């Protein structure tokens, strides 16, 4: 059961609402992340007008709707919308949700009341990502054509003045796309349209009032050498980073060389200024001259041509496998489930040391049975090798075809290669993707894309029988 | 012994473990993360959506159609159900502030920029992949090496037989080739390690360096990133009396003559961005301005707590280190042929040792000449009654900025003329007056500056007053040196900025001053414009309001620019600068234009640097919008101060918060870490200069910035400032206090610092050393 990736269950089309006729889009979709265990999971879809706000709940029959929506809202004023993120009231707990988008205003909505809760003003241009810190769900950070970075506390101390922190100097020069927080609450990734990715350390906030924001003038690492394109999602995945550009059809999962969550937050004087103009890398991490970054690996996302704003999300939950999921923009969603690749690799291994310490005779045997390692030794005594194979290795001794199938989906050895996606759904009609997420317990994964479509893939469900 | 194709046999089985190690890291790392996978937190006890049921059904209301799916195709059930929902509307309560882009800094003072890349692309992309390559490769190569063990066949010989191959013509460089063959010689040992070295170089680019693949490298992209090899392709490089020249070579190279740092804005920048300080290097180094400092004493206390000399002048003392006779070697030459100061006090505070020890050191200079040729002076400038007369605005360009180019003080020996090559008389296309900086003195040369002559216990130096103000004329503000009648040395102290009563009476130093009057920032009034700058309080015609700050470029730099971005202010026409305020500048950058101004730049001449400086040529009330007619300034190169009432909404500079009229008016602090930082960095990237000099170097550097000196009127009094903060520190490390030395022996040779405050300062240093001794 833990092996299991989704599988389509619901879709639906939201009406028009930036009509000229259907050029309409979801831009956005997050999953409420502050409710209790177990309670049925809560998300926004955030389209150019409208938050659809939608309760998943899972059904017996085969052809019932999981799918109930409980609240939506227009946003009354001029601005078209394209990023979203949770927060909380500070006083009553009740969800709020923040909406932004061109006109470079972040709303947060009262969602459970349809009442304005406050505006977040500042940037001058649009704002094109919002995330919620994990260490403290009263900071937000947006990105903005302005090129800037804002951090925005809704804690009551800061009422009179919300913009706690702006990260500008020359960091970036063009329009920022993506904004991502580290678990630590404290670094923050930033990538846009310049082609440069850069991570921040956020200072300690008083918690008074700040009449006006600190300001960061150095990220404390910055390159525009991981990519050759136009970047438009990152994401940390623990201490790693994932990040996606256009015209490359990957999302590449690499390292910061030096770069501990464990060691000490710098603090703004320890950044690496641009003394030399052609250095495209600089990092206040490195520990003969070494790389400051390696590239581990590459998600092959084959056909998103030309199209950029198209984000990824990663599933990752204790005691849960990591997922990265992403829809491309010829209809399909693709995912991998990152735990294979451990698993795939002990595979492997048990199978060449069988393969030497048995001279090639080795038996293997499907896991996922009822049959042991211990059952399956009995039927042949010690003189056979018997290698238990995951159930999902599926063949296509084992074929060369299979064997490079398998290398193609498995192998982490080559940093430059393609990892083909693990489950790759197809979806009916033209569909560009533009945002992906994931349910507290991962049973729902939702995409959200052109056409004001919504895709929602289930697992663990309880159907049976029509 | 071996082949190439043995040897690239070897490398192949040897580099199999690339992948596999790539692999098993790949395979840790993503296992090590899982585990460490987050809990959830901030959970609520209680689902806050619990109570809310379906929306579906004068409502605003919208469309859904749902589809189900089932099986492993995600084939559809059936057309899929519709339904309607009513809608909410929430409009949002504030208007964004106006566009804008990039975070807009304070600068106290303009700034100068380095010089960009702008960022075939097929070779930039290949370049990457090789250059990603390489540093996997790397950590491979000597292991590699050990484990094949060929003769000859280590790194530094690979080294060096890739230093003699034909590819170091397209690579190298004179003293390239050079001090790699002084590092590692030529030597490779023996013929068959030779040999072995050259089969090994072509076995590896057989192996490596495919070229029929991006995933590429040559051995010799490897060899370069050794930390030996490196620093020898890298420019950042800062460079009896031969012993003296070479001791201070870094003070005279590196500090600069306005502002006495060592990382500054002064200074020019090339197109590589090799900077040339404004040092003591391009007015000839330390011997011209020393053998003229010791031609001036020819012609012409108290004693130090210390054991002074004076009194005793036994045995029983330490040897002496060379680092310490060159101590007192270079503080015997810049202190010179004095009357009223001698080396032995403050050698004896800068080392540990008693003021008779030295002496007796000591008891253990090149012979200086007396010639001033009388020159006639210039019909167009009197310089003893500081006055220019007749065609003078035929005669000489001083005036006109806008026509100057830039050139060295004169450092010859005779008189400024043409015939002796005097930039000053004949650089440019007319006579320019000599500076400050200049080396003669306005007693030998006709076209020394003097100040200018005005006195009054009313206002004066003022845009036209009987007499004119020759410093009004030359559009120049008056040196707080030169100018002693007017009151400019108190005037143009920023520490006396608003004392008002002060600044009631003698008028030409506002950008010294550095008081701008109180403006705001706003929505301009002009539709198509987005802010614009409002009068705070009321301005009187002839008031100077506000400088023009910004980033100093070049005119390339500024092409670059416009391309990069799809407002670039003119400073120095001829000599191609512009202050770039996109970014780093003051609420300046904010003023819009109209053809009817109430405000105008003027380019002055502020002690050897040319500032922007805007003036009120109407009466302005407070609430009033600042304009000025651009003109050609901008070229396509390609009583509390409170809030004032207004038609229009103000803001916060920083947090763009909206200001409410009669609050009090936002003064927010400069903030310049950053900018201090910067400067840091900059000295620490020297590879020229020893960790000492960096560390004293940085923190004098930390210091003098934070007080932006233009002229060496208020030197003496910040240096007194940092001996006293920092003689605790001084006296910790033996190489601080003689580092401390240099800049003071420095200081001394240009007669910057008077010695009233080096015996002041032996004062400071042996007090503190002496609570030290604890
Ligand atoms: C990188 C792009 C380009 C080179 N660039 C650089 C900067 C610093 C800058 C700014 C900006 O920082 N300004 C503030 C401001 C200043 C600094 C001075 C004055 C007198 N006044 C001001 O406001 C704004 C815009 C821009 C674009 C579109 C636009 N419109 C489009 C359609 N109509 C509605 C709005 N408006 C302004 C471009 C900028
Ligand atoms: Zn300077
Ligand atoms: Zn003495
Ligand atoms: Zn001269
Ligand atoms: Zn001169
Ligand atoms: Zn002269
Ligand atoms: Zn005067
Ligand atoms: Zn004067
Ligand atoms: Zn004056």
């Amino acid at each position: 059961a833990e092996w299991e990736l989704p599988r389509l269950r619901t879709s639906f089309i939201f009406q028009d609402d930036y009509k000229s006729q259907d050029l309409a889009e979801f831009f956005d979709v997050k999953f409420y992340p502050y409710s209790p265990p177990g309670a049925p999971p809560v998300f926004a879809a955030t389209s150019k007008k409208h938050a659809v706000i939608c309760r998943l709940t899972q059904t017996t029959d085969k052809d019932a709707n999981p799918c109930e929506i409980i609240q939506l809202i227009r946003d009354d004023g001029n601005e078209a919308n394209c990023a979203s993120c949770w927060s909380k009231d500070p006083i009553t707990d009740q969800p709020l949700l923040c909406i932004a988008g061109n006109e470079g205003n972040v709303k947060v909505y009262n969602v459970t009341e349809g009442k304005l809760y406050r505006t977040l003003v500042g940037h001058g241009g649009g704002i094109n990502d919002l995330a919620t810190s994990p260490a403290n769900p009263y900071i937000i950070a947006s990105a903005s054509d302005d090129t800037t970075i804002r951090i925005w506390s809704l804690a009551p101390e800061h009422e009179k003045q919300p913009c706690v922190c702006i990260l500008g100097g020359e960091g970036h020069s063009y329009d920022l796309l993506s904004v991502a927080f580290h678990d630590n609450g404290r670094y923050v990734l930033s990538a846009g349209h310049d082609q440069v990715i850069n991570l921040w350390a956020l200072p300690e906030f008083p918690n008074e009032h700040m009449e006006i924001p600190i300001v960061i003038y150095y990220p404390h690492f910055s390159s525009s050498e991981i990519h050759n394109n136009l970047v438009d999602c990152v994401a940390f995945y623990g201490d790693l980073i994932l990040s996606r550009a256009c015209h490359e059809d990957t999302i590449v999962l690499w390292r910061i060389e030096g770069f501990s969550s464990d060691d000490p937050i710098p603090g703004p004087l320890d950044a690496p200024t641009p003394t030399d103009m052609t250095k495209q890398t600089r990092s206040y991490f490195t520990p003969s001259r070494p790389a400051m970054f390696t590239r581990l690996a590459q998600f092959h996302t084959p056909d998103c041509g030309v199209q950029f704003f198209m984000r990824f999300r990663m599933y990752h939950v204790p005691g849960k496998h990591p997922i990265l999921a992403f829809a491309n923009a010829k209809s399909k969603t693709f995912f991998w489930d990152l735990a294979r690749f451990g698993e795939y690799a002990r595979f492997m291994a048990d199978l060449k040391e069988a393969q030497q310490s048995y001279n090639g005779r080795v038996v293997v045997v499907d896991q996922g049975q009822g049959i042991s390692l211990a059952q399956a030794q009995q039927v042949h005594g010690p003189g056979v090798g018997v290698v238990m194979k995951p159930a999902w290795l599926v063949p296509k001794g084992f074929s060369r075809e299979t064997l490079q199938a398998w290398a193609d989906m498995y192998d982490l050895s080559n940093p430059v290669g393609l990892i083909k996606a693990h489950r790759s759904l197809a979806i009916d009609g033209a569909f560009v993707g533009r945002q992906v997420g994931w349910s507290p317990e991962g049973e729902w994964c939702v995409v959200v894309g052109n056409g004001n479509r919504a895709l929602i893939y289930q697992r663990w469900g309880k159907e049976r029988g029509l | 012994e071996w082949t190439v194709d043995k040897i690239a046999s070897a490398l192949s089985v040897l580099a199999e473990e690339v992948p596999q190690n790539h692999s098993r890291l790949v395979n840790f790392l993503l296992e090590e993360t899982e585990k460490r996978a987050p809990q959830p937190r901030h959970l609520s006890k209680t689902d806050p959506f619990a109570h809310m049921k379906s929306k579906a059904i004068g409502v605003p209301t919208m469309d859904v159609k749902f589809k189900q799916h089932s099986g492993e195709y995600g084939k559809s059930r059936n057309s899929g159900r519709r339904f309607q929902y009513p809608v909410v509307c929430i409009k949002p309560d504030r208007e964004p502030v106006p566009i804008y882009y990039f975070h807009h800094a304070e600068i106290r003072k303009n700034i100068l920029a380095l010089n960009s890349q702008l960022n075939p692309r097929s070779q930039k992309i290949a370049k990457r992949a090789q250059a990603e390559y390489a540093a996997t490769l790397a950590p491979y190569l000597e292991p590699w090496l050990r484990k094949l063990n060929i003769e000859g066949c280590t790194k530094s010989n690979l080294i060096r037989f890739m230093a003699s191959q034909p590819e170091s013509d397209d690579s190298m460089t004179p003293q390239q080739k050079s001090n790699l063959l002084d590092t590692y010689s030529d030597d490779m040992g023996s013929p068959q390690a030779v040999r072995n070295a050259s089969m090994f170089t072509e076995a590896w680019d057989r192996v490596f360096n495919d070229q029929s693949k991006l995933r590429r490298v040559a051995l010799r992209d490897i060899l370069m990133l050794d930390k030996n090899v490196e620093p020898i392709f890298d420019n950042k490089r800062a460079k009896l009396m031969q012993k003296v020249i070479d001791a201070l070579g870094s003070y005279t190279t590196l500090g600069c003559l306005i502002c006495f740092s060592h990382d500054c804005e002064h200074g020019e920048i090339e197109r590589d961005n090799q900077k040339r300080c404004f040092s003591l290097e391009e007015i000839g180094g330390l011997m011209p301005s020393l053998r003229r400092k010791w031609a001036a004493q020819i012609e012409q206390h108290p004693p130090c707590r210390n054991e002074c000399y004076r009194i005793h002048g036994n045995q029983q003392v330490p040897p002496w280190s060379e680092n310490e006779v060159g101590t007192l070697e270079w503080m015997f030459a810049t202190i010179g042929y004095s009357q009223t100061l001698r080396p032995e006090c403050f050698v004896g505070a800068i080392l540990g040792r008693p003021c008779w020890d030295v002496h007796r050191k000591l008891q253990e200079l090149p012979p200086v000449e007396p010639t001033i040729p009388k020159q006639k002076s210039l019909p167009w400038y009197d310089r003893r009654k500081k006055q220019l007369m007749s065609d003078w605005a035929d005669a000489t360009i001083t005036h006109e900025h806008a026509v100057r180019e830039l050139f060295a003080p004169c450092h010859h020996d005779g008189p400024c003329t043409a015939a002796n090559g005097c930039p000053c008389a004949s650089a440019g296309t007319h006579p320019v007056l000599c500076e400050r900086f200049c080396l003669c003195t306005a007693e030998e040369c006709p076209l020394k500056f003097t100040g200018c002559a005005c006195h009054s216990s009313g206002k004066t130096c003022l845009q036209r007053q009987g007499r004119p103000c020759i410093c009004v004329q030359l559009n120049r503000e008056c040196d707080p040196t030169l100018c002693k009648g007017c009151g400019a040395r108190e005037r143009a102290d920023p520490e006396n900025a608003y004392d008002e009563v002060l600044h009631s009476t003698g008028q030409n130093v506002a950008l010294q001053r550095g008081a701008a009057k109180a403006v705001v920032l706003g929505k301009s009034q002009l539709e198509a414009c987005g802010y614009g700058l409002f009068a705070a309080e009321d301005i009187e015609e002839g008031e100077f309001v506000i400088e023009y700050t910004g980033e100093l470029i070049s005119h390339d730099e500024g092409v670059r620019r416009e391309h990069r971005r799809g407002f670039l202010f003119t400073l120095l026409e001829q000599e191609g600068i512009w202050v770039d305020a996109a970014i780093y500048g003051n609420l300046s950058r904010y003023i819009n234009h109209a053809t009817d101004g109430n405000i105008m730049p003027k380019i002055m001449y502020v002690n050897h640097e040319w500032r922007i400086k805007f003036t009120a040529i109407k009466d302005i009330k407070a609430g009033e919008e600042l304009f000025f007619n651009y003109g050609d300034n901008f070229p396509n190169l390609t009583r509390p101060l409170l809030v004032p009432k207004t038609t229009q909404p103000l803001f916060d500079p920083l947090s763009k918060v909206q200001l409410l009229p009669g609050q009090p008016l936002p003064q927010h602090p400069i903030d310049d870490s950053w900018l201090l930082l910067k400067h840091r960095d900059n000295l620490q990237d020297f590879i020229d200069l020893r960790p000492e000099e960096k560390e004293f170097l940085q923190e004098w550097d930390a210091f003098i910035l934070r007080r932006h000196i233009s002229s060496e009127q208020y030197l003496p009094r910040y240096f007194l400032r940092f001996v006293r903060e920092k003689a605790d520190w001084l006296v910790s490390k033996r190489s601080r206090g003689e580092e401390f030395s240099k800049l003071v022996a420095t200081l001394l040779a240009r007669r910057v610092l008077p010695e009233r405050v080096v015996i002041e300062a032996t004062q400071v240093l042996n007090d503190a050393r002496g609570r030290l001794r604890e």
